[PDB]
């Protein structure tokens, strides 16, 4: 069958499933952005923009 | 004249009485007469909390807060002697009343600041 490094080639001639895979990728990335923001808000100390700003 | 049923659940019970704009008169003090405050009412409208200094040791400011304990903040039905002093100054000596309220206010970012808002032994 297909080697492991070729599994996604099933999408080349399947525009609908390619759109699905792209939707899933987009869902993952947007889910990352959301999760990352939440984790940052759960750890961020807003009490000192002078000596403890976000980049520290 | 408003009754309990007129007031209940409106928020008015936590408000102090007001006087209209025409009340700009003068109340004479006879220094031979004894006086009392029969009712002192205090209705807080803003609670400010002094931010803890970052370490810069400049002037830490008093910042706004959000009340979270609802319309439960006013001091009222307070009474006491109003003494006339020899130099003609008046001294209020708080005796009794609903002279405290626990209050919780919340700073930006969530820190909750409980206080005993009070004039006990004023
Ligand atoms: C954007 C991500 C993405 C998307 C949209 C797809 C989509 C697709 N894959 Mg591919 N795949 C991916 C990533 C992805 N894959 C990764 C990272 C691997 C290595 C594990 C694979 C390996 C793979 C194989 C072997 C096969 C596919 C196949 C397919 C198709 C059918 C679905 C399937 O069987 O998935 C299977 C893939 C998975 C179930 C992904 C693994 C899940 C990982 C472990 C993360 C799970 C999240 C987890 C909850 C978080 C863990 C947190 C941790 C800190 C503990 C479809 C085109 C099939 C295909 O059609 O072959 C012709 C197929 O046989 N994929
Ligand atoms: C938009 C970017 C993009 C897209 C959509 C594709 C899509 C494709 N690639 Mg190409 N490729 C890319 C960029 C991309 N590639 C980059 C940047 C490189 C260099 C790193 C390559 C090098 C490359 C090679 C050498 C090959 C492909 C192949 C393929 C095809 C099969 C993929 C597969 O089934 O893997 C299945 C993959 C797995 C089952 C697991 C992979 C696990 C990886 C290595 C580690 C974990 C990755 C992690 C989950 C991703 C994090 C996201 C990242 C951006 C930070 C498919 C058409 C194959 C092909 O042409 O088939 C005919 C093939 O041989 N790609
Ligand atoms: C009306 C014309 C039109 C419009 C507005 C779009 C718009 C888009 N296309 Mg293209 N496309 C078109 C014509 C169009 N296309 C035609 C005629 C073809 C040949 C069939 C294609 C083939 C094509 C492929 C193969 C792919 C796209 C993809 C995309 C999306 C990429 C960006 C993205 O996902 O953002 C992020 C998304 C958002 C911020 C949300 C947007 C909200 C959507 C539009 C509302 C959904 C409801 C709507 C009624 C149903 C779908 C609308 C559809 C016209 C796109 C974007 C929504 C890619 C995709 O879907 O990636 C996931 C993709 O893989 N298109
Ligand atoms: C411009 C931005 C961008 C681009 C071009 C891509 C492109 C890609 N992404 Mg997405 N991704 C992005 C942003 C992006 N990503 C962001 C911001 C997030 C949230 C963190 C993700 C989360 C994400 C997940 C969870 C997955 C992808 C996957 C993919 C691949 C799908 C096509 C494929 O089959 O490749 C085949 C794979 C390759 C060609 C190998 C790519 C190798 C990368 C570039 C470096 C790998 C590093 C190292 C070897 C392994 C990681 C270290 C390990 C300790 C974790 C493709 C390379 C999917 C994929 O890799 O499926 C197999 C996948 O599962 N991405
Ligand atoms: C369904 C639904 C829902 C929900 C959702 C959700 C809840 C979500 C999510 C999500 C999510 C929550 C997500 C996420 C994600 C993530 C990710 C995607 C990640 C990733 C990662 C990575 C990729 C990594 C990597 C790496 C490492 C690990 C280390 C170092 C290096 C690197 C960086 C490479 C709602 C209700 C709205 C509605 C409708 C339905
Ligand atoms: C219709 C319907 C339904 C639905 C559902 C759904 C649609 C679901 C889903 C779902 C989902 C879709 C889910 C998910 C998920 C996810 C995940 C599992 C994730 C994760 C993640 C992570 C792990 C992350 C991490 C991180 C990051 C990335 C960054 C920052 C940091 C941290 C670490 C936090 C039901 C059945 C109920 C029934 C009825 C109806």
């Amino acid at each position: 069958g297909l080697p492991w490094y070729r599994v996604h080639t099933v999408l080349i001639n399947d525009p609908g499933r390619l759109i699905a895979a792209h939707l899933m990728h987009t869902a993952l990335v947007a889910g990352w952005a959301g999760s990352m923001a939440l984790y940052e808000l759960a750890t961020f100390d807003p009490s000192d923009p002078v000596l403890n700003p976000m980049w520290r | 004249t408003l009754t309990y049923d007129d007031i209940v659940g409106t928020g008015l019970a936590n408000k102090c009485p007001t006087l209209d704009d025409t009340a700009r008169g003068a109340y004479p003090i006879d220094s031979s007469q004894t006086y009392r405050i029969a009712r002192l009412c205090l209705q807080p409208t803003t609670f400010l909390v002094k931010e803890e200094p970052k370490n810069k040791r400049q002037e830490a400011e008093f910042v706004p807060t959000k009340l979270v304990t609802r319309e439960t903040t006013s001091l009222d039905q307070i009474q006491g002697e109003l003494k006339v002093n020899s130099d003609g100054s008046l001294t209020f000596v708080e005796e009794d009343g609903i002279d405290f309220q626990p209050v919780t206010v919340q700073m930006a970012g969530g820190e909750r600041i409980p206080l005993l808002f009070t004039v006990k032994n004023l």
